[PDB]
């Protein structure tokens, strides 16, 4: 509409709109609190790193506020300005408290959107990749759940200057794409968002909060750790069916399986941070080590009694041959029942 | 006078009063941005990171009334630093994780003006783009990685994207060389995507990658087959050799365990069993049962004419049952994945 | 150098051409087919990539011709199927370097064949 | 009432004629810079890199009379671009290896002027700082290493540093948690350092870290103890089973050398022996002597009561002396 | 005279009215840009990434009549930030993967103006450039790695590259001490490359690399040979020692796999079989057959001519295996040495 | 009182008419750049990359007659914002791979101006520099890692560098600056050199750091495991000759341990193509371990495949093997440790 003259009168509007404009000052500095409306679209969530206890999230981060300097009257009601206007206009300094290292994608012109309405309302959006610190507890390592937070708020302006609110309310302001569940070993149960105040050396501030609930997918660790552990325990117990005069054969069963449990205990070293306490998987590995180790002490005593007092000592083979499968069987029932309900 | 001065004053007339803040024909009909790509290479494809790195010459081609000039029949090739002084589309790659415009010597950009105002804008780009992979068929799988091109700021009411020349808009697919993958085909799509803020134009470039099985045959399948065959040496050794029969068997089982756990260290800890994992568990059963084979014959030989008859019969059966059943399992495995 | 030799030409329907290569073919991963007639510019026909299998064609031969290869014998083949009268030319076989320019331009191809004539 | 125009011209009047090139009270007494730190978190403390990564809010206070204003009652907060138009101190961290100011949306800086002219300048900083570690007692060691705050250019006759609030100047250290370490103590110090170019003010922030032995018990010590106990099974197997007595003995020897490489390959190439090295070497000696004991009995037997007597004493001597070795070990490193 | 005031005003007139947007002789014949390179080092060559890292001093010579000056005998050398105020050709490297200009102290750039208008523009660059490698002869191979130099925007109608000094245009290649490779030859090429947008000038610098076999002899071949020899120790051990000949057999077989697992780390995941891989599987065959030898001997003995047959096969294996592995070892090397 | 405004007009009077594109004394004289270094931190040395990291206060001083002034104070330090508006030399490190000029709260730079016009300009740098290494004596070798720096653009005829106070006291090392855990910094040397390159003659300032490697780490890491492995082979000689399964296990497993140690040690180092002093130890230990197994197979064959006459072999091996290995171990340290 009015195409020939529209591109000319508009540049006349813009330079007449932000000449004399000062971006060092809040809109309504001395009269009102600047109320900023924020919104997030999670383009993709993940991956999550347990060893550094951090996760990556990619979002379109959207902000909106009213600047009275920038109200205008012209041929159209909303203006899709180019993103270099952001350098000229005052914008909030919202920063993410948890961010370890973040990228404001800056490829083929900055990934920023800036629109101005007739009534002076701004809508300011940008694409961010945020690596946020997620402190996590690991006592239930292969069967645990976490709630990774994302916190953001003004850096320079305290509570009495700038306040933040979810644009459409709490539960309609953070949207996750269906393809956004970019997680390998986790599944996102849900998310809850809220608001908070904090007090620091520089005064009070208002914080927006978004928590994502994560349940770990147990499939990987079963085939990687539990089956090797369970099979090794079974492998050791095979020795009870061999005759006790085959001393070299009975020995290598215990020695080899104890060797297997030793490396498997070490193997978890690469999958976890250097935590100071034992996780659920450690209890399983330790008990599997106990059964495998006791399967060798079984041979040591039967060997000692048969060689020292040569027999009825064959009862030891019979009892251990039936007891070991049973006790290890009941351990699994107690173990899984303890954690899978947790 | 003098063409050098004439061009200089002509370019200044184009840029004097030129508002970079406004798109071409602002307020009027949307400006069509045609674009095309010449692919330089795909540096790598990573399962652990679920991404691939693409290097390309990315070009855009649009019309701007304000840049029209007359009296010069040439297509003005201006210095690339003019890009800081012109409006250019806010095109971006939605699935990009990390990218940069190459900057050696001088930032790799090109601008070529023409008399009627149409502008050609080029870039040399390296982008690490996310690509989710269905590893259930790994390593007998094929994957569909894509590059998602979109305009960030301008909706369909302001910008329109299209491939210049249709299917001919992308070249260089012939010169992508990868160890693991061979490109079965590539496909071009154009769409409108709707967000809460409006409908935006999209162009999508897709590659269908099929993996090469040569590496895994030599490194994974050949060892497992050879170690599984190695387990059958047990059936031929005399049954009185308990130390040898057990030592051969347990060490074979130990080797299969390390092969099973090792390979997953080179690829993401995805929580489901892959095609190769099924094979390695299939091989594990054979080597594991080949050890129980000696466990029972020892029990029958010593602890239970059954000492002479059954002990020999079971061992003799194993020399034909195990090799046959392994081939039966092996035949079904390849017919399932390769032939279907 | 990478020696190129051609075979399978002559007056014809359907026809098939073969182009063999030797030497340092790894430095020249792409092979291209070109055709010419007296008084006319040299035209592009198609191309094939060693170890890649991908192919491209000229629009005048889409769905009529097909280029295939044998990577062990080091030979490129052009299945010149579905002939037409306008296909009279000498079909040079050529090789292209890895980092040369576009496919459709004969100037980018370094080593060239003997140009077997075909008549239709 | 609608004072936005008034505050604008006030700010313009302050910055009009203001010089970035000259420090406050140039030529006069040194400008006093007060500092606060709010520790956000401490990331990996790395022995292989002899460093630690720290994230913090770093705040600085000083008075610049050129920025005094009277007609405004507000502490005037300004956009972070203003920091490029004012003189700010050149404070730097001497022992840092790599650091950056956060820029998630806009560069994380704070500028807040006050009527009397005092300026508050804040930053959020992630810094990787050199932390040389005395591993002569690893993993049972305590490490002290610091962050060295200093002015690069201005000597003590141009700037003075001081902690605001003394030992209340730094906060957040009481909150942070680390997997391998725990904070035992932190100290705030201020002093001058003399170079050829003059004396400079410095502030030192120190943390003393004590390692959590809980991890290495599960990962290193218990596997080593179990392998050593595994070797003692040899003394109970009959001394005629050379194939069995050996395969057990040599396997324990193999494991002990196996675990040594897995640890030292993830740790700096220091020349001296660590505490675990003093342990794993001790366990290897017991493991090696257990195997050598069998070569001894063979020579005695194949050359019998004497063979049995050596075997039966070995069943109690090795467990006893290993317990004595284990007792004196923890007695030295832990209880004294 | 050469007073600094005179030099300042002279430089000011040269830049006064100058337009960086237009190439020298705009609209006229092409600009002749003469490249020149001094190689500082080749930091690394990696098969796993199919690339190599190169550091060099890169210079460009061209004439811009707008910068001609008189009354000053000197070849003016200026602060490198003048580069942002002048036209410089848009040269770039086609096959680079990531590159940067060194920035310590101040960005390593140089501009030197000569009275006739000739501009010398030089800068120190470190480039990681792609080099696809033919690993079908891995320890015994030869490789061609090239650096492709081209103008991004200007076609041949505007710019003409050429090697200044011909074959002398590249120096320092005499002095590259690569640990695993040696520079057999290098050569310089110039040509025009045509795209749809036009024909562009190109220069390319090529190195021919021949590998040093020392590392792989020490770490892969000698271990493979020695383990293969160790497997023959079984034939000397008596057949009755079942646990000994099995242990000697199983251990050697799993040592060969242990070598493969290490080779699985040093190279990219290529489909085809490499020369080293062929040798390892050659050794694996002998080591595998060394255990099948015992299995049949144990079967023959225990399953009185049988005792003689078991001894006879030991005598055969004691001669055939060492002889055949020597024959295999001889044929293998002659193939990769003569070819 | 007026200091804050008088120097504003003095300093603004210095920077107008001043041209930073022209070096001081561009026409009449050479620019003498005093320089010196203070090493705050040295190391780590990445021999696998043949490079070392150094952190320095790099200091430069010269006279600019255009900036001389007179006022109520003899010297004044100035904000780094000014450093961009004056001429400063384009000094660069010839052998530097990668470098960081530190920003933290400001660019870490210092500029002070004396009323004579003399300038002192300083900055904090982290430099990763190449240090070519000869490793024929790897575990107990020594190196002389250089640091070479000079002007990039201005040749010898324009700018010349000199150490600030000439002697070695112009380069200083911090007492607490040793990040070296694997080396001793046994000394240093500083010198000056003329060079001729393509673009003219230049002046280099050279500083060499002499490094001695710590032998302690490799003794416990490799030598003790190797020596213990050799002894583990010889202890098998006191077992009875008829226990074939046990004797075979010692030999085969002990050789395998030597295989991992041979592979593991050279997994480090920059993959050089020749045998280091470490290899000449491991390789021979393999010979003793390997020959110890051949010793058993020999005696086993002469009793179970053919005894009082030949049982002497076992007895002699209990003495000859330890003695010969001891002699080799003694002469090995005698030749490399006394190097
Ligand atoms: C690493 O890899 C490289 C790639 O494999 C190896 O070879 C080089 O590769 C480049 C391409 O990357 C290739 O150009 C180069 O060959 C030389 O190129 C020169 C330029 O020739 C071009 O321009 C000419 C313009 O006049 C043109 O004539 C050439 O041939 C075309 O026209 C003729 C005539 O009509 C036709 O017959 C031909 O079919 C073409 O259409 C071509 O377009 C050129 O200087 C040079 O030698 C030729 O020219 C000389 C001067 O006239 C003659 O004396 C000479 O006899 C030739 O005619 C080459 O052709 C090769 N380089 C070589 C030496 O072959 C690298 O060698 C390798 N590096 C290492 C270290 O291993
Ligand atoms: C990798 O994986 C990606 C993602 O899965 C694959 O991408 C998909 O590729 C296919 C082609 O192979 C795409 O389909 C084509 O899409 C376009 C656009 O259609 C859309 O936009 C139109 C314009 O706004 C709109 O009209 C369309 O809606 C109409 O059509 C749909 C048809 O289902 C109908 O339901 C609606 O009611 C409308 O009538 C739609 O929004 C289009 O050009 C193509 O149409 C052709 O094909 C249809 C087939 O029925 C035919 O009828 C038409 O005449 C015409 O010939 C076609 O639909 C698809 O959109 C892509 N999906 C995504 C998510 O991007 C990709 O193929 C994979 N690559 C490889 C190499 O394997
Ligand atoms: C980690 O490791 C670091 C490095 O080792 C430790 O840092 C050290 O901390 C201690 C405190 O624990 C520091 O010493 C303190 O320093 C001050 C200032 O003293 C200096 O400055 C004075 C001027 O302001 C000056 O007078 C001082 O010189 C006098 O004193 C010295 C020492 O007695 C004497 O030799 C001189 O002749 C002078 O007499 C000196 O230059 C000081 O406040 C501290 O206590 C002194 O003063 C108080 C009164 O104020 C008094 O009560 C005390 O009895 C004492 O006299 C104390 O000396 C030390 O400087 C730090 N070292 C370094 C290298 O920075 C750090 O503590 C460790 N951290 C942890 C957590 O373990
Ligand atoms: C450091 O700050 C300076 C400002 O003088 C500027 O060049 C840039 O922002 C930073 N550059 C470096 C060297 O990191």
């Amino acid at each position: 509409d009015e195409t020939n003259d529209n591109i000319t009168i508009f540049t006349r509007i813009l330079d007449g709109l932000l000449d004399g404009y000062d971006n060092r000052l809040r809109p309504g500095l001395g009269e009102r609190i600047t109320q900023v409306r924020t919104d997030i679209y999670v383009t993709s969530f993940g991956p999550v790193s347990d060893t550094e206890m951090e996760y990556t999230i990619d979002v379109f981060f959207r902000q909106s506020w009213k600047d009275e300097r920038l109200r205008f009257k012209g041929p159209m009601q909303r203006l899709p300005l180019n993103n270099l206007l952001a350098s000229k206009i005052w914008t909030p300094d919202t920063f993410f408290h948890n961010g370890k290292k973040s990228i404001a994608h800056n490829m083929t012109t900055p990934n920023k959107l800036l629109r101005l309405e007739d009534d002076g309302t701004l809508l300011y959006t940008m694409r961010l990749t945020i690596s946020a610190e997620c402190p996590m507890q690991l006592e239930d390592f292969p069967m645990d759940a976490h709630a990774c937070p994302l916190k953001f708020g003004s850096y320079a302006y305290p509570n009495s200057e700038v306040v933040y609110v979810w644009t459409n309310g709490s539960t309609k302001s953070v949207v996750v794409a269906e393809d956004g569940s970019r997680l390998n070993q986790y599944h996102l149960m849900g998310q809850t968002v809220g608001t908070e105040n904090i007090s620091t050396s520089t005064g009070e501030y208002t914080i927006m909060t978004a928590h994502f609930h994560l349940k770990r997918k147990i499939g990987y660790f079963v085939i990687q750790t539990y089956l090797p552990c369970i099979m090794t325990v079974i492998l050791s117990q095979v020795s009870f069916w061999l005759n006790r005069e085959s001393v070299p054969a009975r020995t290598v069963f215990g020695v080899t399986t104890v060797l297997t449990m030793t490396t498997l205990s070490i193997s978890a070293r690469n999958s976890l941070p250097k935590v100071a306490y034992a996780t659920a998987m450690d209890w399983f590995i330790a008990v599997c080590y106990a059964f495998v180790f006791s399967a060798l002490i079984e041979f040591a005593t039967v060997n000692y009694f048969t060689k020292s007092q040569p027999a009825s000592i064959s009862k030891i083979d019979k009892m251990s041959r039936i007891v070991f499968p049973v006790l290890f069987g009941t351990f699994n029932l107690v173990y899984w029942a303890t954690y899978l309900n947790r | 006078p003098g063409n050098m001065s004439f061009v200089k004053e002509t370019v200044d007339k184009l840029l004097k009063g030129y508002d970079i803040r406004l798109r071409p024909d602002f307020g009027g009909p949307p400006v069509c941005v045609g674009m095309n790509i010449d692919i330089a290479s795909i540096d790598m494809v990573s399962e652990v990171n679920m991404d691939y790195t693409l290097t390309m010459y990315f070009q855009q081609y649009w019309r701007d009334k304000r840049l029209a000039y007359s009296g010069i029949p040439l297509n003005l090739t201006l210095d690339n630093r003019v890009a800081d002084q012109l409006w250019v589309p806010d095109t971006y790659f939605l699935n990009d994780k990390k990218s940069f415009v190459h900057g050696v010597t001088v930032k790799n950009r090109m601008i070529r003006l023409h008399p009627d105002g149409t502008v050609l804008y080029g870039l040399r780009i390296t982008t690490t783009a996310a690509c989710m992979m269905d590893l259930r068929r790994y390593p007998l799988d094929e994957q569909n990685c894509t590059l998602e091109i979109e305009s960030y700021g301008y909706t369909t009411d302001d910008i329109e994207f299209y491939w210049r020349g249709g299917d001919k808009a992308v070249t260089g697919v012939e010169r992508i060389e990868l160890p693991q993958f061979s490109i079965v085909e590539h496909r071009l799509v154009s769409r409108n995507v709707v967000f809460a803020t409006g409908a935006y134009p999209r162009l999508s470039l897709s590659f269908r990658l099929k993996r090469n099985i040569g590496y895994f045959i030599l490194q994974t399948y050949m060892p497992s087959i050879l170690i599984t065959i190695l387990s059958w040496v047990s059936f031929w050794i005399n049954y009185d050799a308990s130390a040898a029969r057990v030592a051969l068997g347990i060490t074979t089982v130990l080797t299969m365990t390390t092969i099973n756990t090792h390979l997953r260290e080179t690829l993401p800890k995805i929580p489901y069993v892959k095609a190769i994992d099924m094979y390695l568990m299939g091989c594990f059963v054979f080597v594991f049962l080949a050890l129980l084979e000696y466990a029972f014959v020892n029990y029958i030989f010593f602890s239970q004419e059954l000492y002479k008859g059954r002990a020999a019969a079971i061992d003799r059966w194993s020399r034909i049952v195990f090799p046959f059943t392994f081939s039966l399992f092996n035949l079904v495995y390849w017919l399932y994945y390769v032939n279907s | 150098q990478v020696q190129l030799v051609e075979s399978g030409g002559g007056l014809v329907g359907s026809l098939r051409l073969s182009c063999a290569a030797s030497g340092h073919t790894f430095n020249y991963p792409i092979m291209g087919w070109f055709r010419q007639a007296p008084g006319k510019e040299r035209e592009f026909v198609g191309a094939i990539s060693w170890s890649g299998g991908s192919t491209s064609y000229a629009d005048s031969v889409k769905d009529r011709f097909t280029i295939s290869r044998d990577n062990a014998k080091n030979t490129v083949y052009l299945e010149m199927n579905n002939l037409k009268p306008e296909d009279t030319a000498v079909y040079y076989c050529a090789a292209k370097g890895r980092y040369s320019g576009g496919l459709y331009y004969p100037t980018n191809y370094d080593y060239w064949g003997q140009g077997t004539q075909v008549t239709v």
